[PDB]
């Protein structure tokens, strides 16, 4: 309840500041501006490499999502199994990184 | 004729036109293009300004060095008017407000200030005086604007008998408040008929009225070439601008039809051909973008 009040207060302060930034200098009666970029009007060329680094982020972030219960998982009684599976998850993240390396996936954004 | 005011050159920027012009209200919309067309001939343009000097900066590249003299003035100070016009051989008046303010109403802006400018310009020996009225100026008009402008026109005519008084209909242009009014209104359509005149045609008419000696004592009606109804005009504005601050005096003047005065000369008797709306409306309304032409009568 305190957190919802805090979030609402921060959103209200941000919206108030954004409204003051978008409406206080509108009251200036300066002048109408007649006829208000490196590429002129060409279409945006699709970069395969930006999409590749985004999907590599998504997959390694999923592996991070598997790694996130480890400070709680160190408290278990089956520690040999836990340690094996934790090292196996970080090892499979490293194998994902090594395969991303050696098949030229980390290139021109290395 | 004095030796310094004899014209010289080929009519360019460094030339001499022999036009020593005091443009009252040069900081506005007509004065912008008027000071442009005067200073590009090489004319001594005196700009009396009321506003901040920053708001006069655009007038400064409009002529050669020393060919625009800025100076302060007040509408209720005849000494400042005499200080501005005592060397000029032509005085143009362009003082106007679409809205009345706390310190100036339509009676101050259209009656008192033009009569003061014309009286002081008469008693200072100014050769030529130009007054700018509106086409629909009438004593029995519905709007206070046109009533006080008819009163001020009568006073200018009776205190400067050779005053070239000019009647524009509805001046459109880039910094206008006619097509930019209609493109930013997002009032309605009635039986109101308008023929709007283009601002460069008005400026060429004013300067040819300076250059014609026969334009002294005349009264011109600067009208456009095509008469439009109000409704299809507004629909053409919203068609070019790619679209699906006001007072009731402006509402009365937009629904006031542009009258026809055939007994008065127009743009053609000064040698100016009127530029139609469709050749310039794209140029005006290109700024409002994020076309079948209008029906004439
Ligand atoms: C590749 C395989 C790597 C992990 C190998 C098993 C590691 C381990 O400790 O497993 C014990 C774990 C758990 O055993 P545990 O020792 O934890 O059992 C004690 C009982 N509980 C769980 C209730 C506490 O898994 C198994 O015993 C069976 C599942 C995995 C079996 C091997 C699968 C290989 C698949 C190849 C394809
Ligand atoms: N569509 C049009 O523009 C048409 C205009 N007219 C007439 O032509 C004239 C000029 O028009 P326009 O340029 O468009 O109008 P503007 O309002 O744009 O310009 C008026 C000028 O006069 C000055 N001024 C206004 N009020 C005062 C005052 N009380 N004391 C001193 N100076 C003052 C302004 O200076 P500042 O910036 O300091 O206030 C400005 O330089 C007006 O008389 C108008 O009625 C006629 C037909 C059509």
């Amino acid at each position: 309840m305190n957190l919802m009040i805090t979030l609402l207060t921060n959103f209200t302060l941000a919206t108030l500041l954004v409204t003051i930034a978008f409406w206080l200098p509108q009251l200036n009666v300066y002048s109408e501006k007649t006829s208000p970029d490196p590429m002129g009007s060409a279409r945006l060329p699709f970069s395969m490499k930006f999409f590749l680094v985004a999907i590599t982020f998504l997959l390694f972030d999923l592996e991070i999502a598997l790694l996130l219960p480890l400070p709680w998982a160190s408290q278990t009684t089956n520690l040999n199994t836990m340690l094996t599976m934790a090292l196996l998850l970080i090892f499979l993240l490293a194998v994902s990184l090594a395969y991303e390396w050696t098949q030229k996936g980390l290139e021109w954004t290395e | 004729l004095h030796h310094a005011v004899i014209p010289h050159g080929k009519g360019g920027r460094s030339s001499v036109s022999g036009i020593v012009a005091t443009v009252f209200g040069a900081t506005g919309f007509l004065g912008r293009y008027l000071v442009n067309h005067l200073g590009r001939m090489g004319s001594q343009v005196i700009v009396p300004y009321r506003c901040e000097p920053y708001d006069t900066m655009h007038l400064r590249p409009m002529g050669d060095l020393g060919q625009i003299i800025f100076m302060d003035w007040n509408g209720r100070d005849k000494d400042s008017i005499r200080r501005a016009v005592e060397h000029s051989n032509v005085v143009i008046n362009l003082v106007g407000r679409e809205w009345e303010t706390k310190n100036f109403d339509f009676e101050d802006v259209f009656v008192k200030i033009p009569q003061a400018i014309a009286q002081v310009s008469k008693e200072a020996g100014v050769e030529k005086f130009i007054h700018i009225s509106h086409l629909n100026a009438d004593i029995k008009s519905s709007s206070k604007y046109l009533r006080n402008k008819a009163v001020g026109e009568k006073e200018v005519r009776e205190t400067f008998p050779e005053a070239t008084i000019i009647k524009p209909a509805d001046i459109f242009g880039r910094e206008d408040r006619f097509l930019n009014y209609f493109a930013n209104i997002r009032s309605l359509g009635k039986k109101t008929v308008k023929q709007p005149v283009y601002i460069v045609d008005v400026t060429k008419g004013i300067i040819n009225a300076i250059k014609d000696p026969d334009a002294r004592g005349k009264t011109f009606a600067f009208v456009g070439p095509n008469r439009y109804l109000l409704f299809d005009l507004v629909q053409y504005v919203f068609a070019v601008a790619h679209r699906p601050w006001t007072t009731r005096d402006k509402v009365e003047r937009i629904h006031t039809t542009d009258r026809t005065l055939p007994h008065l000369p127009g743009l053609e008797d000064l040698g100016v051909q009127a530029t139609p709306l469709e050749l310039k409306a794209i140029e005006v309304l290109r700024r409002h973008r994020t076309v079948q032409p209008a029906k004439t009568v």
